RNA sequence: AGUUACGGCCAUAUCUACUGAAAAACACCGGAUCCCGUCCGAUCUCCGAAGUUAAGCCAAUAAGAGCCAUGCGAGUAUUAAGGUGGGCGACUACUUGAGAAAGCGUGGUGCUGUAGUUU
RNA sequence: AGGCGAGCGCCAUGAUCAUCACGACACACUUGUUUAAGGACAAAGGCCAGAUGGGGAGUUUGGCUGGGGCGGUACGACCACAGAAUCAGAACGUGGUCGACCGAAGGUACUCACAGCGAGACGAGAACACUCGUGUAGAGCAUAAGGACUAAAGAGUGCCUGAGUGUGAGCACUACUGCUUGCAUGAGGGGAAACCCGGGCCUAGCGAUCCUACGCAUACGAGACACUUGUGGCGUGGGUGUCAGAAAAGUUACCACAGGGAUAACUGGCUUGUGGCCGCCGAGCGUAGAAAGCGACGCGGCUUUUUGAUUCUUCGAUGUCGGCUCUUCCUAGCAUGGCCAUGCAGCCGUGGCGAAGUGUUGGAUUGU
RNA sequence: GCUCGGUCGUGACACGGAGGAAAUGCCAGAAAGCACGGGUUAACGGCGGGAGUAACUAUGACUCUCUUAAGGUAGCCAAACG
RNA sequence: UAGGGGCGAAAGACCAAUCGAACAGUCUAGUUGCUGGUUCCCUCCGAAAUGUCUAUCAGGACAGCGCGCACGCAGAGAGAAGCAAGGUAGAGCAUGGGCCGGUAUCCUUAAGGAGACGGACGAACUGCGAAUGUGCUUUUCUUCUAUGCAAGCGUAGUGGGCGAGUUCUGGUAAGCAGGACUGGCGAAGAGGAAUGAACCUGGCACUGUGCUAAGGAACCCAAUGUCUGGACAGAGACCGAAAGA
RNA sequence: GCAAGUUGAGCAGAGGAAGUCUGUGAGGCGUAGUGAAGACGGAAAGCAGUGUGAGUGCGACCCGAUAGACUUGUGAACUAUA
RNA sequence: GGUAAUGCACAGUGAAGAGGUGGCAGUGUGCAUCUAAGACUAAAUACAACAGGAGACCGAUAGCAAAGAAGUAGGUUGACCG
């Protein structure tokens, strides 16, 4: 699957239409000052084995494309979901009809 | 085993007849409609929105909304051994004029002069209700031209 | 009464040969300077009247093909209810009811709405 | 505080604190070398942290199933067929498909067809490019199957990113999911305009609570006030295919317990494919000649003595193969008695009929 | 699997460093192990297929071909192992 | 030398008639979706063995079918009369699949091929199309109806079914495995088929007199005789095929 | 029974007394809802008892495992070995 | 219950004379309230043996195991059992 590197659509904060810069989302770094990070590693603390389950039983291959979008002028941000895909490219040359 | 998808076993249904096919005339689209009239539904496969589910083909219900280019009709079904009423979308291609009501509407047109009259002259209708066929009538007959009947044909 | 513009129901209107047609239209027809579009003024777009009923459109003809109706096929095929009916079965007779199709015969071959024009 | 290369890093040595070997003493510590020998090492204790660890400890080792196991997946989805013409409707019933793919194969406006067949046109042939006439789809429509489509939904060509943003109501047995439809807005798109568009012509391509990542504004914050961290709310992603969602390998012939004829290993019952026995027909063969004796290719039966198929009875128990011993019954007749046919000279036979009274043995190898 | 040698890399807590008002984080550091190179079967154990070819026929000493950590030697056998 | 321990010329042998983990006592009345049992009378009403989800298949929960209390009340497991939808039985072989033979004529060969046509066919072929069944409106439409219906609230049992008639799918079949429709046995006695869960007649408080059903009427055993044709086989009343004199 | 209200909380005063009568006097639920919250606000008789059907927890209708643990409890008179 | 530590310990480290706390981690600053690392204390509260009084309790297969010479007759190698 191929996407452009920019596209023209409606800011909710502008409320018109504006230039977007369009790229991939990108999953950050754990925190472990949160309270679920906190909760865990006090209870793994002793000697009380593993506290938690693991999943070991999985069977999917892909993962859902997700587009993170930002407004040139108030950058602004919107998340477009697209299904699923094994593989992505942004701003390869077009397929230009009836090759040899 | 079979499936369960929303246009299962639908290959009868939903094909056109012999040499009818194409998309519908000009009639379908200026028919005017109105809240209260009594509809049927036959679904056109040839347009695909506005489609209701295959259970719905050939049943008749009342409109209760009426939109730009779809109609909302009311239905009864039963479930669970319970009735449930169910409202159901429908696009103006896939809905024709339900004959149902003809001879009550005509009835009612003879009862709208009656029940005046009945206030001036009388006190309460004769009401023109209808009645079952009766016996056989009584007959007179000349008894000339008498034809006899046998079994003359054999069959082998 | 036809035609023509815009229609309704979408073959009684289709397809193949032939033949007719006062008037007014409808056309074929004559050019590309411009607007517009082509490999190509063939098509599409524009500007025109020297010609012509040959064509189309309209109408007639044909033991024509196809379509539409009706009669017959036929109370035939199949089928609902019933009995301590029959048959080793496969299936089938009877009593009170409902009731076809293909083939084949005979007839048809568009009907109409609103406006405009022509003895 | 010195020196090098167009104040930089690089090369010299001079002051300031830890610090690793090596020596030489004896004071902790060690040893019945004890009025002694070792010596800040050893050996022995303590607190944290990595590695190894069936030596042990706890526990687990899905379901459906013509009994279980091995095999398949009827475990989550989609089309067609059948189920005596609404809808629904079982079996490890039938033919198949799915866990994706695409900036166009998405949205709009306009133009024109196609597969073939009959004539033509140098090289040029069965099959090269160009034309004329016919052409209801015999083609195409990415990907199963069905349905749909003709001045198009197919093939080309132009422009766009609606594969917008808030918030309602409903349909499929309706939670998740998928689709249909209302109102409001965009310094939205395409088209002259009427019209259409919040993905793919329609029916499939998918996933809760808690935790965590990101986007969006409006909240909270402990006696008070400021900031860095944190906690709330809405929406999407990270995943459970056993797909309405536990974190999981074997073996027991040393074996225990609760139950089950809801379910196997005998017999019996129903069935008779397979096993065995009998009829019908007459192509050919028999030295001539269908039929003394045979009888291809086909067709109809009977039996329960073989082995299957099924699970009705028994799991708080019906003693399981063969032999020994002893009795009775059946006939589809091997001998013995009476007869008929003959390819019956006689002798020996072969095919059939009524008949179950009396007979049908001794041994070698082998559990048979 | 056991055993021997070196680090070239990884690999804990402590001990340091930079920054900030401070917490939390970040960076360095890092034994033995692991990785890497050798030894070892009276350690656990393991030890092959296909084609042609000799003056009757058969059989193949001989040849070619695929393959490996090595392709079952000396013996023994329808053996309590066919 | 003592129990997750001993001792063993090794058999999981032996450790007070106990050993693939001793005895005593306590926690403890450990747990059980599994087996057994569960104590007086009469009156009235009366089921289910199906759907969805479940580490679910000998169990649960939700819904469906009972009963009790009942605010209230024009309704109905039947017909007519207008109106819709359907692709089965029959019938056919016009798109698609597909078997055998063709006259004239045509094309070549001097073979074969095509053919104006006839016969034979499909659960996934259709050009036509029933009966029976399904839904809508009308009491302004016959006929019944209070000893009747009944929202709502509370709560039970059930969730192994089996059989007849008519039909269907898998299988050589089966007292075999699995669906659909209308009544049964389950939970149903009485009279009849000699006997039999389900077949025929026909639904049960307690007495008395009459009458009929189904099935019977020489005798067992309450009631029996008549007329007309067939039939001779230790036949038939109870009973098997193709083939035959 | 009382009703926009209601109640035997504990405890005090009286009384030849485990009864009864009287006080003082909390709390709870109700008198109207909406949101996570900041914040806002606009329908519906309740409270306490005496009993019956029914859910959940405790031995939980009655009887029934193979097992698990704990003791500063016992045993080599049978049998094993020094 | 105590949630970026409610209390108690062990090893390293280790104060100030001024310190501790104000149910969410950190740094600063006012404000409120207390004074740890030494000791003693009545009343109102809990419950066997033994004694006394009561009861909608049980009545010799019941009620404590035991209404008589009952933890007895009797039993285990023993602990213990009855
Ligand atoms: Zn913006």
């Amino acid at each position: 699957v191929n996407i452009p590197k920019t596209r023209r659509t409606y800011c909710i904060k502008c409320a018109y239409h504006t230039e977007f810069k369009v790229g991939l989302l990108k999953k950050g770094k754990d925190s472990p000052r949160k309270q679920g990070a906190r909760r865990y590693a006090r209870k793994q603390r002793g000697v009380h084995g593993q506290t938690k389950p693991i999943l070991k039983r999985k069977a999917k291959t892909t993962k859902k494309v997700i587009l993170k979008i930002e407004c040139t002028k108030c950058k602004s941000s919107q998340l477009k979901v697209r299904g699923r895909a094994k593989h992505v490219e942004f701003g390869a040359e077009k397929k230009v009809k009836g090759e040899a | 085993v079979s499936s369960h998808g929303y246009r299962r076993q639908t290959r009868n249904l939903f094909s056109q007849a012999f040499r009818k096919h194409g998309m519908p005339n000009t009639s379908t689209y200026l028919t005017q409609y109105a809240v209260g009239e009594y509809v049927d539904i036959k679904v056109n496969p040839a347009i695909h929105k506005g489609m209701p589910h295959k259970y719905y083909h050939g049943r008749t219900g009342i409109i209760k909304e009426v939109n730009r280019g779809s109609v909302i009709v009311l239905f009864n079904r039963i479930l669970a051994n319970k009735t449930v009423e169910r409202k159901v979308i429908v696009g103006i291609e896939h809905i024709r004029k339900s004959k149902c009501q003809d001879e009550y509407l005509k009835r009612l047109e003879i009862n709208k002069k009656i029940i005046e009259e009945a206030e001036k002259k009388g006190e309460v209708p004769v009401l023109f209700k209808r009645q079952p066929k009766g016996p056989k009538p009584a007959v007179e007959m000349l008894m000339n031209n008498i034809i006899e009947l046998s079994y003359d044909k054999v069959e082998s």
